[PDB]
């Protein structure tokens, strides 16, 4: 019965105790909001190709 | 030093190997007379020698 | 863009058909009220493990609440046969680990009790996300857009680092022109 | 003993390979230790994987991912495996941010570059967080002792 004397929790047990979520990246934080902030761009800064300012304001002529 | 441990083990009683390591528990029992006998005869035959 | 084609009259005065005042903001607000009140425990849950100055692995590590002096049952006790010997040793590992499982959420269950009350009396200054400037009659520049990129990759930055050094180029050949000065 | 004739990082297999043969060997299919040493035989192997995929942008596909398992890439090492790829990574961002579709998207990659061609920004547990780096390696160090015990108790 030399295996009572061994701790009863695995090894496999403690890395899912210890890793128990996988944990967030640095950068995507980075990549997640740039490109929230490319459509915003896009929507917003009378320099892009496609701007919504010509959408909202149609014409004056 | 759990080949140590074994190296002596096996010196002095090398019938040990011929149980595997994953089927020792699976002979045991509460009390000595309920010891499977699927190796019993056969390890006191090794233990005799090669003779 | 493109509309459905309706051709159709109405008939009798009606009225404008007010719609309900949607709940999006309320939600919102409680949402980003909900994300500062888990950022006001997770801090509550840092300032009491630094006070105690507890290991960081220690209270996750199941094998901390494991009991070994645990009074360890004979096994030529249990009257047991040739094969039952195995499923009694794997029955005492599990409910010893079992044991140690339920000994860490006991943990944990009072240490969340704990941090709840002291995140409920604190205040909360966290700096909020480095999102670009907008105003409803305005237009964000790329100026101000670029300073929030700027925020973002300062974040990548880690908060202590090792300065392992890049020989510059300037440094790289001003010591192989010496070298090859020298025949080498 | 078979397959434990060798360590645990001593084999010519990989780690979440050589602990699939020997809980095949130390026990059978029916009992709890079994079950949670093939558990543990894929919890490695997905940090073998993890260890694959941050290490073949550097070394190619055919990583030789159990050179990297048994001795891991030294600080130093790092700096001189980001400074290898640094020239085709900066050609990388001049191409990306032409090709980019704004103006914005073109600072963003050249922002983003600069940052991770850095090697300082390269961030180390071990210095980030040491205290618990230190823990990391006594939570290994402590699965040794607990078999050390056991064969000093025999």
């Amino acid at each position: 019965d030399r295996v009572l004397s061994l701790p009863a929790v695995s090894k496999n047990q403690v890395l899912e105790n210890v890793f128990h979520t996988a944990p967030k990246a640095p950068v995507e934080h980075l990549e997640k909001m740039v490109s929230a902030n490319s459509k915003v761009y896009d929507a917003l800064n009378l320099q892009s190709k496609r701007v919504l300012i010509w959408q909202v304001k149609p014409a004056l002529f | 030093r759990l080949l140590k441990l074994w190296a002596k083990r096996l010196l002095v009683s090398p019938e040990l190997a011929i149980v595997p390591l994953n089927e020792f528990d699976a002979q045991l029992a509460s009390k000595f007379e309920g010891i499977s006998p699927k190796y019993q005869e056969l390890l006191s035959a090794v233990a005799q020698g090669n003779k | 863009y493109l509309a459905p084609l309706r051709s159709d009259f109405t008939e009798e005065i009606t009225a404008p058909k007010v719609a309900s005042a949607s709940n999006l903001v309320n939600e919102w607000n409680n949402k980003k009220q909900a994300t500062e009140n888990l950022m006001k425990l997770l801090q509550a849950y840092k300032d009491i493990g630094d006070a105690k100055s507890e290991p960081l692995l220690k209270n996750h590590n199941p094998r901390t609440f494991e009991d070994r002096d645990y009074p360890v049952p004979d096994f030529r006790t249990q009257n047991l046969k040739a094969g039952d010997v195995p499923k009694f040793f794997d029955t005492v590992i599990s409910t010893r680990a079992s044991a140690a499982i339920a000994s860490k959420d006991k943990f944990w269950a009072g240490r969340k009790t704990e941090a709840e009350a002291a995140s409920a009396k604190a205040s909360a200054a966290f700096p909020r996300v480095a999102v670009p400037e907008w105003k409803k009659g305005k237009t964000v520049s790329i100026e101000n857009l670029n300073t929030v990129t700027d925020k973002y990759a300062a974040a990548l930055v880690p908060k202590r680092k090792l300065a392992l050094p890049v020989l510059p180029e300037g440094v790289k050949k001003a010591v192989e022109d010496f070298a090859a000065s020298v025949g080498q | 003993l078979g397959p434990q004739m060798e360590a645990l990082g001593a084999s010519d297999l990989l780690l979440s390979e050589q602990i699939r043969v020997i809980t095949e060997h130390r026990y059978t299919p029916d009992r709890l230790q079994y079950k949670e040493g093939m558990k543990l035989a894929d919890k490695i192997a997905a940090q073998e994987a993890a260890l694959k995929e941050e290490l073949k942008v550097i070394y190619g596909d055919n990583v030789d991912v159990k050179h990297f398992q048994a001795s891991p890439r030294t600080p130093v090492q790092q700096l001189f495996d980001s400074l290898k790829n640094a020239a085709a990574n900066k050609e990388r961002a001049a191409k990306e941010a032409a090709a980019a579709a704004s103006p914005y998207l073109a600072y963003a990659v050249t922002k983003k570059q600069e940052v991770q061609a850095d090697p300082s920004n390269i961030p180390f547990d071990e210095v980030l967080y040491p205290q618990l780096s230190e823990e990391l390696l006594e939570l290994e160090l402590s699965d040794i002792r607990e078999d050390e015990i056991a064969l000093e108790k025999a």
